[PDB]
């Protein structure tokens, strides 16, 4: 540390640690003084640079500060950076440490205010030489270990950012703020970024993001596509570049506006195509949810290849996976342009497949009933309904139902709904058309009814390839004029088709959802239909639908009930997007009424979806406000105001889920304790707020994907025994259906003990029974999730039907709806090209460790299973595939997606 | 100081004072006329006041306001 | 007379406060709001009509002046 | 403390009848340092003061201060049993 | 830097929010009742003393 002159190089270095004089004095006098020391100066840089090198390693504050004290002077006063010009412009590159000198590793409070804006001007003009570039590369990479440069080179860095950042915040922009002092774009540091990008994305992940949120420009990621596509496999891995791209996309999720959010995931979507795995483009290209996208991962395998080979099956394989079925109908049918085989292609994209692997599945897992046994008035009716909730998905009960005794027992309403409970016994089956016949032919309207929306269950599973289509068998009763066999036609039809928005499903849903001058409850059905029919892909917000919600508002304010379902209907129907959807608030808005005040709130919930934190403030400032008004003082109207409160709260709880879902993980943990204190503040506020929240809450959970079930289902479902509405218990039992036997065993006791204990109305009764049956299906035959599975930012089409129901008080009308209750997941296995029906093994593990995707790619460590199990539900969804020391190797990446393992062996 | 006193038959004496000083002036000719009446109305309103406190205040603000504001 | 009735300003008082609150337990999210915000404005409606935007209306900073009559 | 039990209440109560107006004196010799702390008198309240609003007229006509020696014993039958009013001491010159 | 962004983000303005809405609704569980469910509380503080 001490001075030790000039003895050897060693005591070189030790004398300037304290006073320079090959920076210092010498230097200094030459610059100030001759003008042919310019060209002394010019071979002394080198000496210069080489001297800092040496003494990086030196961290002490003050023998850096002081040793280039004077330097620091002499930028304006002696040089003035201009007395020989290009001269100091090419000699900044020592003087520009002295200036990060005073920032950082000394604090004075004033100078490092100040000098952060003499650090911006200097960066642009020395980053035309391009050498500003080379001087933050030697500190990046570094060439010595100092504690210091760790922190300093994030300031160089923060420069760029503070700039281009403020640009959006305000508008005059450039270096007339003198914040930075630097021009916001031009040709001097635009190509200082782009340099810049290049060596921090090879060693660091800071800035790479933190440059396209500021410019804000789905361009900036263009220019990330090309660098990345490079580096693709020759510098790492498919699988490295995979975790940057969408790290940077699903971590800034909630601060992107509609516009911007759809826009840079393009450019994600495009890098996946041109890397090798076009198994991570489909995924993709479904979270869009335009059909573009669909269409070009799906034809780059099945047009260039003449030939059969692989490029067909995976074609189909792809599309197959979505069982909202928006993929299928689309991919459909260029399997027939082609023609090698229909036979294999048709049936493979179609879920007709999937109905035969369930067989497999089922061979495992068995029967076991757990039935109510129950005859007699409305416990007659409340265990008919059960067997068909037990049995959900494909499932033989044949000879109970044959056993046409409790059948014919049922009535009114009640006969209906055990038509449509036994179509459910045989939901995702070709087969069992034949028990819904006999009846269909005989006795009263009502069995024949029934049939229909079993119709509609049973089909969900067989409805492409033009092999028995709903549409066939529905489009007779549509026309037949009676009306509850026509609305109960419609209303199969929209659930079997799903998402499938095909030209003969829609275009027969389309002169019709138009007549409500006539009135008629049931018609709920005529909008609510349509609404499913439109989610999974991207609306046009249907003119068919938006003018008949008003032409009932005109007509009629008597039924409550018609007007309450029809709202939602609106709102669901909007769903599969947001962009557009900011449009249609004001149009509803337009014409007011305090009776369209109720359809705006739920509407907004979709329009600002995926970047709402301004709809959570406002869906709370609306329940508080009937109190507060009132509050204030202290120190026809009927119809209106019960369908302005309770709009409020479904619609509180929509845009809850939504975020959740899409924005960070962390904060689905969150969002369930301020409902929490939302339910708190209207418990005691408002006797009748109270009823509708309780329902709204199980749906919440099911929707938001809670990772807690166990503690918090169980925990509210006691208070609310005292409360009346034993709806309750059927909204929480959905959520916690989980992993059937995980959850769900501690579920079964707890909902059956106060529907067994207590019985003081066999109308209570009914609901709590119903809910028991649902949650569990024997020997984990299948699990129910809102979600796509495919993706778990995904949600589902089919689960909206369990979505809308839970915004009324019961009615033996709602138990007819409630046996619809589609949502299925295959059970994943081995494809072969003999399609071999066995998976090999796999890794499960109920917690990601990966910190770098907030998804969590599955660890490469888990723990081992065996053949043929369940994609497990939580603590179990991080799913890697064992096979690679069989030498067998996935053509299908699964990370635990809903999908189908697809292995090719050496 | 008397008007915060612990010893609360001194607070009772203290108030009535006050206002005896400042009967009937104006709430802009002097700031101080208003903040005394507020002293008064939350003496009344909290219950963890001394029967002698809440009798000061009572009497302090009619000689305050005294005559309909003419006296 | 002043006034000195009041027991319904509480409310108002309580909803008026949360919203600035939030504000600030929503800061994280509402900066990446905020650079959206801005563009889309300027381009569509700044709330209805765009006039007076160029300071805060066309002032900055404290608009206020001394009185020399009250107090 | 001074305080007052049942049993004391009706040897109380008979004084009360003899004399319409009559006290209690209560020395707590044990707890007394000053020759006056822990001295106090007391005095019934009728059944009928309580429930009608009749208690508080002794608050009225008097200085209305209640001097505590022990702030828990006296506030404990100040509403059950008895209301305190304080005491003061007496002498003509001669005496003094 | 964009991983750690993504959780931070969800965790924080949920959890801050949660919080928020609690101060609010902890005064207004209050004001409906004030001699419906206040009568059970009255009878205990004075048998508890």
């Amino acid at each position: 540390m001490v001075d030790e002159s000039d003895k050897k190089q060693q005591t070189i270095d030790e004398q300037s640690q304290i006073s320079p004089e090959k920076q210092t004095p010498n230097k200094k006098d030459k610059k100030k003084e001759e003008e042919e020391q310019l060209s002394e100066e010019d071979a002394k840089l080198k000496t210069d640079l080489e001297l800092l090198v040496e003494r990086l390693k030196e961290d002490d504050s003050s023998l850096y500060e002081a040793s280039l004290n004077a330097l620091k002077e002499s930028i304006k006063n002696s040089t003035s950076s201009m007395t020989a010009v290009p001269k100091p412009l090419k000699f900044l590159r020592p003087t520009y440490p002295d200036l990060c000198s005073i920032y950082d590793k000394w604090t004075d409070p004033n100078l490092k205010s100040s000098l952060a804006d003499v650090l911006s001007i200097l960066a642009m003009t020395y980053s035309e030489n391009g050498k500003h570039d080379s001087l933050r590369y030697r500190l990046l990479s570094d060439v010595s270990d100092f504690e210091g440069w760790g922190h300093e080179y994030i300031r160089h860095l923060a420069l760029e950012i503070g700039e281009v950042y403020n640009d959006q915040v305000e508008k005059d922009a450039e270096d007339e703020t003198s914040s930075d002092g630097s021009k916001s774009d031009g040709s001097a540091a635009t190509s200082g970024f782009e340099f810049s990008k290049e060596d921090t994305l090879r060693l660091c992940l800071d800035i790479v993001p933190y440059f396209l949120k500021h410019n804000g420009e789905e361009d900036a990621v263009d220019l990330l596509l090309e660098i990345e596509s490079i580096d693709k496999l020759p510098q790492f891995v498919d699988e490295n570049t995979f975790q940057r791209v969408c790290q940077y996309m699903v971590a800034c999720v909630p601060l992107l506006p509609p516009p911007e959010d759809v826009a840079f995931l393009k450019t994600a979507y495009s890098i996946y195509l041109s890397q090798n795995e076009l198994t991570d483009a489909i995924a993709l290209a479904v979270r869009l949810g335009e059909e573009d996208m669909i269409r070009s991962v799906f034809d780059a395998t099945s047009d260039p290849v003449m030939h059969k080979q692989l490029a067909y099956i995976l074609a189909a394989q792809k599309t197959s996976f979505e069982y909202e079925g928006v993929q299928d109908i689309i991919g459909n049918g260029k399997l027939s342009e082609h023609f090698l085989y229909l036979a294999k292609e048709l049936n493979l994209t179609g879920p007709k497949v999937p109905e035969d692997i369930y067989k497999s599945h089922l061979d495992n897992s068995k029967s076991v009933f757990s039935s109510a046994g129950l005859d007699s008035a409305q416990q007659n009716l409340a265990s008919s309904f059960v067997n068909g909730f037990l049995n959900l998905g494909y499932c033989n009960d044949k000879l109970i139902v044959d056993n046409d005794n409790w059948v014919y027992k049922t009535k009114g309403d009640g006969m209906t709904s055990a038509v449509a409970s036994i179509g459910s016994i045989y939901q995702w089956n070709l087969d069992g058309l034949q028990q819904l016949d006999k009846y269909l032919y005989v006795d009263e309207p009502e069995v024949k009814a029934g049939a229909l929306l079993g119709i509609g269950i049973s089909a969900s599973g067989v409805h492409d390839g033009e092999v028995e289509p709903a549409l066939l068998l529905l489009q007779d009763y549509v026309t037949n004029p009676d009306t509850k066999i026509s609305s109960a036609a419609i209303l199969g039809l929209g659930i079997a088709f799903a998402g499938s928005k095909n030209d003969e499903v829609l275009g027969l849903l389309l002169p019709i959802a138009a007549s409500t001058d006539l009135p008629i409850e049931t018609a709920a059905m005529a909008s609510l239909a349509l609404a499913h029919v439109f989610v999974g892909t991207c609306n046009g917000d249907i003119t068919t639908s938006i003018m008949d919600n008003f032409l009932e508002r005109t007509a009629i304010e008597l039924k409550t009930d018609w007007v309450r379902f029809l709202a939602l209907a609106l709102g669901i129907l909007y769903m599969g997007q947001g962009e557009q959807v900011d449009d249609v608030l004001e149009t509803i808005s337009a014409i007011e009424h305090p009776m369209t005040s109720a359809i705006e709130v739920l509407v907004g919930s979709c329009a600002y979806t995926g970047t709402g934190d301004v709809l959570l403030i406002q869906d709370l400032l609306h329940r508080l406000t009937p109190k507060n008004v009132k509050g204030e003082e202290d120190a026809e109207i009927k119809s209106e105001e019960k369908k302005g409160k309770s709009s409020d709260k479904d619609a509180t709880t929509d845009g809850k889920n939504d975020d959740e879902e899409e924005e960070k993980e962390a904060g689905i943990v969150d969002e369930l304790a301020y409902a929490v204190l939302g339910i708190a503040l209207i418990a005691l506020g408002e006797d009748i707020g109270k009823e509708m929240s309780l329902r709204h809450f199980g749906h919440l959970m099911h929707y938001g994907n809670e990772h807690i079930r166990r503690m918090v289902p169980l925990a509210m479902g006691i208070v609310s025994v005292s409360d009346p509405q034993m709806k309750v218990f059927d909204t929480l039992t959905r959520f916690s259906h989980d992993a059937d036997l995980e959850v769900s065993m501690n579920s079964i006791f707890a909902m059956g003990l106060c529907g067994a204990g207590t019985n003081n109305a066999r109308l209570a009764q009914l609901l709590r029974q119903l809910a028991s049956y649902y949650s569990r299906e024997q020997d984990a035959l299948f699990i129910t999730r809102l979600a796509q599975g495919l993706l778990h930012l995904g949600k589902g089409t089919m689960t909206m039907d369990v979505f809308n129901d839970a915004h009324v008080l019961n009615k033996v009308t709602l138990a007819s709806i409630l046996t619809t209750a589609v949502g299925l997941v295959s059970p994943s296995f081995m494809l072969k090209h003999h399609q071999l029906f066995y998976m090999l093994n796999a890794g499960i593990r109920p917690k990601f460790i990966l910190a770098l995707n907030d998804e969590g790619e599955p660890i490469k460590v888990n723990v081992r299973v065996g053949q043929a199990v369940e994609t497990v539900g939580q603590a179990g969804r991080p799913k890697k595939i064992t096979g690679w020391i069989t030498q067998s190797t996935p053509v299908l990446l699964n990370h635990g997606e809903r999908a189908e393992l697809e292995t090719d062996e050496y | 100081p008397l008007t915060k006193d612990p010893v609360d038959f001194v607070r009772q004496a203290a108030m009535i004072a006050l206002s005896m000083i400042l009967i009937q002036q104006t709430e802009k000719l002097n700031p101080q006329v208003a903040d005394i009446n507020k002293n008064f109305l939350s003496v009344i309103t909290n219950k963890h006041q001394e029967g002698l406190a809440k009798f000061g205040a009572c009497v302090a603000q009619g000689i305050m306001n005294a005559g309909g504001r003419n006296v | 007379p002043r006034m000195y009735e009041e027991a319904s300003g509480k409310e108002v008082e309580k909803v008026a406060t949360a919203v600035l609150s939030t504000t600030a337990r929503a800061k994280a999210r509402a900066k990446k709001t905020k650079k959206e915000k801005g563009p889309n404005e300027e381009e569509k409606k700044k709330e209805h009509e765009e006039k007076e935007k160029e300071r805060e209306t066309n002032k900055k900073g404290i608009k206020e002046t001394k009185e020399n009559d009250e107090e | 403390g001074c305080w007052l039990s049942s049993v004391d209440v009706n040897t109380q109560k008979s004084f009360e009848q003899l004399n319409s107006r009559a006290v209690a004196v209560v020395v707590d010799p044990i707890q007394s340092v000053k020759g006056k702390v822990v001295i106090d008198a007391f005095r019934l309240i009728d059944t009928g003061a309580l429930i009608n609003n009749l208690e508080p007229r002794q608050t009225t006509s008097n200085t209305g201060l209640l001097n505590k020696a022990n702030i828990q014993a006296l506030i404990h039958g100040l509403n059950r049993h008895y209301y305190s009013l304080n005491i003061d001491y007496h002498k003509t010159a001669k005496e003094t | 830097t964009r991983c750690k962004l993504k959780l931070l983000r969800m965790e924080r303005i949920k959890d801050h929010l949660l919080l928020e809405e609690e101060f609010v609704s902890n005064s207004e569980i209050l004001k409906p009742f004030e001699k419906k469910q206040e009568e059970e509380k009255k009878q205990l503080e004075e048998i508890r003393g």
